[PDB]
């Protein structure tokens, strides 16, 4: 089997800049003067999208910002200028021989201006409590960079376990991330405390963003 | 427009087998080869094999010879793939594609089929609405949430207002608490909308034909 090594693995690039992804086939993928290497774009949640086929052909409908090059065993995909809708994982795939092979992929992240998350905390729904469960949910929307912390405080003290965080992939419209944290306790543990705080921190800093509520 | 419609998700017991379909339209079914790719959680694509709709010709990636079994049905322009003796490794997403336009690659793809190989029983989700609870309400945006917790297996489709609301939505990826799944979605709307105009969240869990419409009230 032929090995397709993509490089780099991850790459951050500011809007308008240039993005260059490499692909190195272990063998040659030329055949009668044509290099059979294709490139796909894949945004989280959907099937890959054919961008460029046979090394340098831009599929009809693809923005001219994209452009492939290379031959033999070394190929390159070029994006200029980079846009918000480009944050995705990219793949080169050889069609030269059995079995068809895909590259190890390259995630493309967009750099932008630091942005504060929009925290919103939610107490447990009556429905949920009735069944002996209490899930406090905290939404930290549209922040940047992806590196953020979330500390949960119950009656002043920090709650360690019972937390479940889930990040969103970088937005296609504004290049921001979002995260959801859920502190899950039992109706008993919940009913025996009053103040529930959810606070976010950006890497180091010191000035957090808090949100809280009282059981009344 | 060439169109490839793949079957719904599947939860299969390990050791068993499963068959998925891929309905083609918008083109001469026999003219083009039908190809199959598998992609796994951590994301990484693998070619399974191709099939010649015309004569039932078949091409298999050595790894999948014996595991996959491509088949086709001319009269219905439908492609089939059968996976035998499933094991947890076979838990992934399978796409069917074709080279309409002869780009010598994979030009068109289906939307995928998620197969979960597991001895576990399917558990429906518990849909809980998330309301602010006596908060802001004066020309200032308001965030609402819907918590979908304790379900199995993946996936679940959350929607806001049958789909009228697409902007402001943020559906987070499911996490695995215990041996169950939990995800949540949020939607930001102008103070005008709610509580005035109705805001519902519609959760659907295919594996169990579970359809819920929880209304977000204050």
């Amino acid at each position: 089997d032929m090995v397709l090594t993509q490089s780099p693995a991850s790459l951050a690039v500011s809007l308008g800049q240039r993005a260059t992804i490499s692909c190195k086939a272990s063998q040659s993928v030329d055949y009668d003067g044509d290099s059979y290497m294709n490139w796909y774009q894949q945004k989280p949640g959907q099937p890959p999208k054919l961008l460029i086929y046979v090394a340098s052909n831009l599929k009809s409908g693809i923005p001219a910002r994209f452009s492939g090059s290379g031959s033999g065993t070394d190929f390159t995909l070029n994006i200029h200028p980079v846009e918000e809708e480009d944050a995705a994982t990219y793949y080169c795939q050889q069609s030269n021989e059995d079995p068809f092979t895909f590259g190890s992929g390259t995630k493309l992240e967009i750099k932008r201006a630091d942005a504060a998350p929009t925290v919103s905390i939610f107490p447990p729904s009556s429905e949920q409590l009735t069944s002996g469960g209490a899930s406090v949910v905290c939404f930290l929307n549209n922040f940047y960079p992806k590196d953020i912390n979330v500390k949960w405080k119950i009656d002043g003290s920090e709650r360690q376990n019972g937390v479940l965080n889930s990040w969103t992939d970088q937005d296609s419209k504004d290049s921001t991330y979002s995260m959801s944290s859920t502190l899950t306790l039992t109706k008993d543990e919940y009913e025996r405390h009053n103040s529930y705080t959810c606070e976010a921190t950006h890497k180091t800093s010191t000035s957090p963003i808090v949100k809280s509520f009282n059981r009344n | 427009e060439v169109q490839l419609q793949q079957s719904g998700p599947e939860l299969v017991k390990p050791g068993a087998s499963v068959k998925m379909s891929c309905k083609a339209s918008g083109y001469t079914f026999t003219d083009y080869y039908m190809k199959w790719v598998k992609q796994s959680h951590g994301k990484s694509l693998e070619w399974i094999g191709d099939i010649n709709p015309n004569n039932g010709g078949t091409g298999y990636n050595q790894k999948f010879k014996g595991k996959a079994t491509l088949t086709v049905d001319k009269s219905s322009s439908t492609a089939y793939m059968q996976l035998n003796s499933l094991t947890s490794e076979d838990s992934a997403v399978y796409y069917c594609a074709n080279d309409y336009g002869s780009t010598y690659g994979f030009a068109y793809w289906g939307q995928g089929t998620l197969v979960t190989v597991s001895a576990a029983k399917t558990t429906p989700p518990s849909v809980y609405p998330l309301a602010p609870g006596s908060a802001a309400q004066t020309n200032s945006m308001v965030t609402l949430g819907c918590l979908v917790k304790g379900y199995f297996p993946e996936p679940v489709t959350v929607t806001w207002n049958s789909g009228s609301l697409s902007s402001g939505v943020h559906t987070f990826p499911a996490v695995l608490q215990s041996d169950l799944y939990t995800l949540s979605s949020s939607v930001t709307v102008p103070s005008s909308p709610r509580p005035s105009e109705t805001v519902t969240c519609n959760v659907a869990h295919p594996a169990s034909s579970t359809k819920v419409d929880k209304k977000i009230v204050p």
